[PDB]
């Protein structure tokens, strides 16, 4: 609850959709810092660019999420819970309840009622220990989830490096300074992170069949630098 | 009596003209727009792994060089047609007219 | 020996490919269902998030005053739009001349009074039979005078 732990290197995802085959791409993008500082838990949490979300709780409580101005029934709001037959996604407004929390069914638990409704999507659950990540990107009004399933055992924050895939940029454009999670029903095992994403560059290493397989950062220190400044991994005496 | 009263809300939705899509050709120096990617060239058979998510192939130089076919899931290699100079062997005009 | 001048190869023809179009109008069915009201409440749905498919409207059951009060109707087969409003109603034919934007007349302000602004065109045909009782609809009403 309220601790820190470093970020190490984590929190990459495709900028784009165009096919790359053993070369070295440097770009400019809203990442998260190598070796940040995240927030572990164990809710106000404001939306300033873009945050990192990276739960492996084994339940499916902390699926849901809010988004909007003033997160109540008088701007628009966002709701994207992810159960076992299909992700329901409305923009419309929604009276907060006074907790967010599920009843068990999905209407007065979490808010108060329904009305002067717009654009609804629906798609596959997103579901398919697990650790799920997501990137809630919002440039310009196409609203990013970026996400990517590693159901591999780990700890509660383990090594290594993977790549998040997109998943869609629905026509949004609401106003979304503030953010909130959801759960469903303290003192529990609300194993989750948040990362603030962030300007950067980066130096992004796609291997011949076209995945992202090393990145360095280009701020992080003078060899970083070096090594973005000649464009490769390796660098000679001098 | 029945209305079509339209209404675009700044990003236009789905709701649009209708795409007048045409045959396919191949090994023929052609013009092509792939979903809005102009160009001309020579269309051939790929050997690329694009991801199920990628549309285009970019070079080093970034110059398209492989894009999928939106109808059918099919990755096509692209090439510039042919060109390049021309020279003139000639002895003087004093000797002869034949190049 | 001179380097004079370049050559190129010309284009042979033209092509251009897009998906598949799918995505149809759930809203045809407004079309050509004598229950598709009377006057006054109109079918809420609206043409959204589908395809912009006018090309049927045109070719579709023989229309007597169509009206297009925008674009003209050749172009818009192509012309991309958000959301479509369809207003299902039955009047007479000279209401149907009636009907314009920011025009009176009977149903045109005492019914459902046509947008000022009116960013659409109406399509209309004759009836009859369709939904005509054969003592006279009685069932359906309309207001001979409106308080405004
Ligand atoms: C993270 O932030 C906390 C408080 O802001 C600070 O004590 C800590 O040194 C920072 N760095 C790490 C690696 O936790
Ligand atoms: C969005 O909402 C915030 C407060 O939540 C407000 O300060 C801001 O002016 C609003 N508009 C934009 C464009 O951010
Ligand atoms: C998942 O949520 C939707 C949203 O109301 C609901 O209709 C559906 O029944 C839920 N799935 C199950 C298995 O209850
Ligand atoms: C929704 O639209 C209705 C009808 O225009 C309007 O009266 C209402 O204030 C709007 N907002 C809500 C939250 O109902
Ligand atoms: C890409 O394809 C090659 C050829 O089959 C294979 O050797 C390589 O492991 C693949 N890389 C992946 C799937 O990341
Ligand atoms: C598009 O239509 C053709 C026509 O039969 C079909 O073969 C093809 O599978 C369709 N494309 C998709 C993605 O379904």
């Amino acid at each position: 609850t309220q601790s820190y732990t470093n970020s190490f290197t984590r929190g990459v995802y495709y900028p784009d959709k165009v096919f790359r085959s053993s070369v070295l791409h440097l770009t400019q993008d809203l990442f998260l810092p190598f070796f940040s500082n995240v927030t572990w838990f164990h809710p106000v949490l404001p939306f300033n660019d873009g945050v990192y979300f990276a739960s492996t709780e084994k339940s499916n409580i902390i699926r849901g999420w809010i988004f909007g101005t003033t997160l109540d029934s008088k701007t628009q709001s966002l709701l994207i819970v992810n159960n076992a037959t299909n992700v329901f996604i409305k923009v419309c407004e929604f009276q907060f309840c006074n907790d967010p929390f599920l009843d068990v069914e999905s209407e007065s638990g979490v808010y108060s009622s329904a009305n002067n409704c717009t654009f609804e999507y629906v798609s596959q659950p997103f579901l398919m220990k697990n650790l799920r990540e997501f990137v809630f990107k919002n440039i310009d009004g196409y609203f990013k989830i970026y996400s990517k399933h590693t159901p591999i055992i780990g700890r509660d924050f383990p090594q290594g490096f993977s790549a998040l895939e997109p998943l869609v940029d629905l026509p949004i454009g609401i106003n979304i300074t503030r953010f909130q999670t959801l759960l469903a029903l303290t003192a529990g095992a609300a194993d989750y992170y948040v990362g603030y994403l962030q300007p950067r560059t980066f130096l992004l290493k796609y291997n011949e069949n076209g995945t992202i397989t090393d990145a360095v950062d280009c701020a992080l220190d003078p060899l970083s630098e070096t090594k973005c400044t000649l464009k490769s991994f390796t660098v000679e005496k001098g | 009596v029945v209305v079509l009263s339209f209404e675009l809300l700044h990003a236009p939705a789905t709701v649009c003209g209708p795409k007048k899509s045409t045959n396919l050709v191949k090994n023929k120096c052609v013009n092509f727009n792939f979903n809005g990617l102009t160009g001309t060239g020579v269309l051939t058979k790929s050997n690329k792994k694009f991801l199920p998510f990628q549309q285009f192939g970019r070079d080093i130089v970034d110059t398209t060089d492989a894009v999928r076919d939106p109808q059918t899931l099919e990755i096509l290699d692209i090439t510039p047609c042919s060109f390049g100079g021309v020279s003139v062997i000639t002895p003087g005009t004093n000797t002869s007219n034949q190049v | 020996i001179y380097q004079t001048s370049n050559f190129r190869v010309q284009p042979t023809e033209s092509i251009v490919r897009f998906p598949n179009v799918t995505n149809l109008c759930p809203f045809h069915e407004v079309f050509n269902a004598t229950r598709f009201a009377s006057v006054y409440a109109w079918n809420r749905t609206r043409i959204s998030n589908c395809v912009a498919d006018y090309s049927v409207l045109y070719n579709f059951a023989p229309f007597f005053a169509f009206k297009c009060y925008g674009v003209s109707p050749t172009k818009l087969n192509d012309l991309c739009f958000t959301n479509v409003y369809a207003d299902s109603f039955v009047i007479k034919g000279n209401e149907v001349s009636q009907i314009a934007p920011g025009q009176t007349g009977n149903i045109a302000d005492y019914n459902y009074k046509l947008p000022d602004d009116f960013t659409g065109c109406v399509i209309a045909w004759n009836s009859n039979k369709l939904d005509s009782k054969h003592s006279g609809n009685y069932d359906y009403w309309y207001r001979l005078f409106r308080k405004s």
